[PDB]
RNA sequence: CCGAUAACGAACGAGACUCUGGCAUGCUAACUAGUUACGCGACCCCCGAGCGGUCGGCGUCCCCCAACUUCUUAGAGGGACAAGUGGCGUUCAGCCACCCGAGAUUGAGCAAUAACAGGUCUGUGAUGCCCUUAGAUGUCCGGGGCUGCACGCGCGCUACACUGACUGGCUCAGCGUGUGCCUACCCUACGCCGGCAGGCGCGGGUAACCCGUUGAACCCCAUUCGUGAUGGGGAUCGGGGAUUGCAAUUAUUCCCCAUGAACGAGGAAUUCCCAGUAAGUGCGGGUCAUAAGCUUGCGUUGAUUAAGUCCCUGCCCUUUGUACACACCGCC
């Protein structure tokens, strides 16, 4: 919030930024949004053959 | 002349009303005659299951 | 009262739902377990709470076709589909009843006199359409 | 075997009417060695039903701003009238008390809003646990304006009323406006 | 929120979030917190107990000269999700009851768009314009005033008494503060003098180390009083003694002895409140050279009633009417 002393009188001016969000933090906040829900993509894990056994 | 008190069992509760919400309606069965079942309006604090008198027998019923 | 969950924890669940099928399970400490590496929760209760979605919506997914997307759900409905058809036609009747009027309309178009066609007797007395209005 | 205050056992104690016997909490149940328990009572609803009716007279006899934590001094007091009533009559306090709790639930009232006719357009009949709580208010409140303002001390007031209200003499003010209430309701019908 | 659906996809608010209270004999840690055990002791029983009982008496991080964290503290973690059971539900969103559980609704903080001629120019070296500026509306000093009283109103305190007052004894808290840049003024143990308010010396504490184991009040246990404007009430008023200050008169505050006035529960009206809540009850902080009937917090005792409604006062959504749009305190 800042004051700007012009010829009529005092204009008041208020700034305010939503930082965005990342994790190294020097930019904005670490943490994400309390709200927000991140869900890791999974692989494919199909595995459709035959059972074996593999010596190692 | 003047009729005993008898008692009668609240069967089922209507609802509320009185439009203050001070008297709850029940449906409640006599003891002497377990088919005889009336609409009694009710005050204080009612759940179905007790029992409770009757000073005169009907007064009034009226669904909500 | 006061216990409707909101879309944060609905999308959330039925998101990690279509995504972990395999791995979840009706245990809501065993699925509040999975959470945790399978998604990024900030808050202990936020995770508990979709973890308890995710059972609701388990158990509804094991007794019905929710509407989330299930690849077992969604195989056996195209084998269900895109199968069974018959080994004998529902349209090759032996016999087809045939109305006289459109015995004369197949007449017309020169495909009259067919040997698996059999002429119904016309109904008499003409009483369709219901009684105009009330009573 | 409980033996409220140290004797008055309550396995003798009946209640001899059917519609308030699941809201009197004397049975060896609720048979407490003393009338003094934090036990949540009014946490949910018909929660009181399952209290102790002498530790609702107790919480009862409590008011009117001087008296509103001392409890313990409470306690005292139905201590004393449960003496003086058994000195004066010879049988069970738990007995007289729960005589009194009977005869003094007024069996009907009246209630509504609009233009009244006497008192309330509707006479209304009372739940059980309204007869309850009506009771023991009754009951404290004759007591109270018993003791207020002569050398009479609040253990006898509250044991005379008592006393009287478990037989039904007009001369307590619990069956006195129990009566009040119910020629009101009649009047009323 | 589920669902329908000329809408689809979003954004804020709500929720989520942070703090707080409740369970963790699970982990870490403790001579500025303790517990247990042991050893010196002090006292009772000594009939005889004797590993008998009490000790907020002294010791065992005095460094080898005990362990441990239950109690206290504070960190990391866990734990509660309508999760399980039954019923209701379009069998969805969810609701009700119950089991197990510390907890199945702990209280706050933050808090949208649009506004009000709502309040502050007496918070500012925030400020436009206007006014004043040497006989000052600047600034300083002395005195007075902001208290002044036929009266009306608001927030409160004390009461009207025996569920009490007095006298004595017994016995229990938690917030939190404490020696100053200017700036002088801190919290106080113990000893002595005084009847009290106070005074005089010795210390401790910049603080889980000292006040302080905060020996609080209410309450509890006994005494006197005895239904009277009485030992209820302590206003008014006289005299006297201290404390702060440069100064106490229009009494700063405190102490002592006298006076016991209205007040016997309060018309019409009206406020606040659902569980550790209302209320009773004291104790901290702010103001403070002197000081609380105020306010902000804390603890102690602990209920009656209710789990409903739109009746009064209002609020939200939809439909509807409008001659209103400064918007019904309208218009006419
Ligand atoms: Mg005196």
């Amino acid at each position: 919030v800042r004051h700007v002393l012009l010829r009529q009188g005092v204009l008041g001016i208020k700034v305010k930024i939503m930082l965005p969000w990342d994790p190294t933090g020097k930019i904005g906040p670490k943490k994400p949004l309390p709200d927000h829900v991140s869900i890791v993509e999974p692989k494919d894990e199909i595995l459709p053959t035959t059972p074996i056994s593999e010596q190692k | 002349r003047v009729q005993p008190i008898k008692l009668a069992r609240v069967t089922k509760v209507l609802g509320r009303t009185g439009s203050q919400g001070q008297c709850t309606q029940v449906r409640v069965e006599f003891m002497d005659d377990t088919s005889r079942s009336i609409i009694r309006n009710v005050k204080g604090p009612v759940r179905e299951g007790d029992v409770l008198t009757l000073l005169e027998s009907e007064r009034e019923a009226r669904r909500l | 009262m006061g216990r409707v969950r909101t879309k944060t924890v609905k999308k959330a669940a039925r998101v990690i739902i279509e995504k972990y099928y395999t791995r979840l399970g009706n245990d809501f400490h065993t699925n509040k377990r999975v959470c945790e590496e399978i998604a990024i929760i900030p808050s202990k209760k936020l995770r508990n709470k979709i973890a308890g979605y995710v059972t609701h919506l388990m158990k509804r997914i094991q007794r019905g076709p929710v509407r989330g997307i299930s690849i077992k759900l969604q195989e056996e409905e195209r084998e269900r589909r895109d199968n069974y058809v018959p080994e004998v036609s529902a349209l090759d009747q032996e016999i087809i009843e045939v109305d006289p009027d459109t015995k004369e309309m197949l007449k017309l178009l020169d495909f009259g006199s067919l040997s698996n066609l059999q002429v119904t007797q016309p109904t008499v007395g003409m009483n369709f359409k219901t009684p105009r209005g009330p009573v | 075997d409980i033996k409220l205050f140290g004797k008055w056992s309550t396995d003798d104690v009946q209640i001899n009417d059917i519609s308030l016997q699941d809201y009197i909490a004397v049975k060896e149940k609720y048979a407490k060695y003393l009338p003094h328990s934090a036990g949540r009572y009014a946490a949910k609803r018909f929660r009181k039903a399952q209290c102790p009716i002498v530790e609702r007279l107790t919480n009862s006899m409590m008011m009117h701003g001087r008296n509103n934590g001392k409890k313990l001094m409470t306690v005292r007091i139905v201590k004393h009238a449960f003496e003086i009533i058994h000195l004066l009559t010879g049988e069970n306090p738990l007995q007289v008390l729960v005589n009194a709790i009977i005869n003094s639930g007024p069996r009907e009232d009246s209630t509504r809003i609009g233009r009244a006719g006497t008192v309330r357009r509707q006479a209304v009949d009372v739940s059980p646990l309204r007869r309850v709580n009506q009771a023991i208010w009754l009951l404290c409140t004759g007591a109270r304006e018993a003791a207020f303002r002569n050398i009479k001390t609040i253990a006898e007031c509250l044991a005379d009323e008592l006393i009287n209200a478990a037989k039904g003499s007009s001369n307590s003010y619990a069956i006195k406006k129990k009566d009040e209430l119910e020629r009101v309701a009649k009047s009323n019908r």
